[PDB]
């Protein structure tokens, strides 16, 4: 379960998601970590360097109910 | 809020550096300050810089990680993309940051350049110019240097 | 364990009900399989089959980090 | 042919689960060898005016499924605004409103709530319709006899 912990982890932060958001390469960070690379100049993705707007962010659910999920099985 | 995030993350990276130190690699706190960091690369085998033991100071800033650390040389070695106080020319410490990469991955970028040096972006042109035209006289210079300041 | 069924809720398609192929996202944020909403997205003024937000077929984005867990919970299912 | 096996696939889950867990007051599953053409079961809804009622009804599917809604006809003879002498159903999610979210469950479920709650403002018997609305004692009174009389 290291590895699942592994796919729920935000790049930025290092940390489980927190409001997970998707860019336009398909990438997802914390709303708040990749918000606060959206305030610098050119913003580009920190994992394909691919460019990317904050207009066009979407949210990806899935991975905020699999935080859950995991966090239910921690307590353990 | 600047200060407790930096520190958050320089602490998750502390805890992963000691548990999964790099190759050839060691880093961590000089003292009480997280900022401050006292590094150990040792010279890649098979390279010029082979028992070489190269001290490192790591500064970072409460903008990390979205602004990249101070990484300078203390030892003298002789590199094209090193220069006299030990001056870094890597991209991923200027203009090719990314908020993704970690000290560790830092640290075997500069494994590489040590293995591997980039002569078309040169911090001392004469070393550059010495390693394309005569390969045997950089070498046998690289490795006195090494001798002389990193034994 | 008897836990990990809610883990396979959140990786299966809500238009073939199966574990998802190629996850893509839509403008509304739902993910579906490549070949499922490209079904729906040909049929003219296409909606979301989940909110009824409309989306375009230009409009699709990979969710790798789903297509990845997939294979992970595919991992635990051997054993 | 790769529609009729995606289509197929997802029938069979529904099989499945419409066995395991069918919704309250419904049954359903395939005439015969058949996956694409179903008979289904619904009883009156307990408190309306169809309580003690047995409806068939005839689920068809299209290898187009689920992108397609499946064709869902009334066999058993019913008093309501939405549903015609030919047992067609006016039913929202079996026209225009269809998802390929969503499942024969669901849909089942959607006329069991038509049957409690009937739709007076697109009825596609007209004269039910306006009966409702008027004269609601005699609508349930002809409900309540219809349902005695096809419906046992
Ligand atoms: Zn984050
Ligand atoms: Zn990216
Ligand atoms: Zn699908
Ligand atoms: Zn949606």
């Amino acid at each position: 379960l290291t590895m699942m912990w592994e796919e729920v982890t935000c790049p930025i932060c290092l940390d489980p998601f927190v409001e997970p958001v998707s860019i336009e390469c398909g990438h997802s960070f914390c709303q708040e970590c990749i918000s606060q690379v959206g305030k610098g100049g050119g913003s580009v993705c920190p994992v394909c360097r691919q460019r990317f707007l904050l207009k066009n962010l979407r949210p990806n659910r899935q991975l905020a109910n699999m935080v859950n999920n995991l966090k239910e099985i921690s307590q353990e | 809020k600047l200060l407790s995030t930096s520190a958050k993350r320089i602490q998750k990276e502390l805890a992963d550096i000691t548990l999964d130190p790099p190759p050839n690699c060691s880093a961590g706190p000089k003292g009480d300050n997280i900022y401050e960091w006292r590094s150990t690369i040792l010279g890649p085998p098979g390279s010029v810089y082979e028992g070489g033991v190269f001290f490192l100071d790591i500064t970072f800033t409460p903008e990390y990680p979205f602004k990249p650390p101070k990484v300078t040389f203390r030892t003298r070695i002789y590199h094209c993309n090193i220069n006299s106080q030990g001056v870094i020319c890597l991209d991923i410490l200027k203009d090719n940051w990314s908020p993704a990469l970690t000290i560790s991955k830092v640290l075997l970028s500069i494994c590489s350049l040590l293995t591997d040096c980039n002569p078309a972006d040169p911090l001392v042109g004469s070393i550059a110019t010495q390693y394309m035209t005569n390969r045997a006289e950089h070498d046998r210079m690289a490795r006195q240097w090494t001798k002389r300041y990193a034994t």
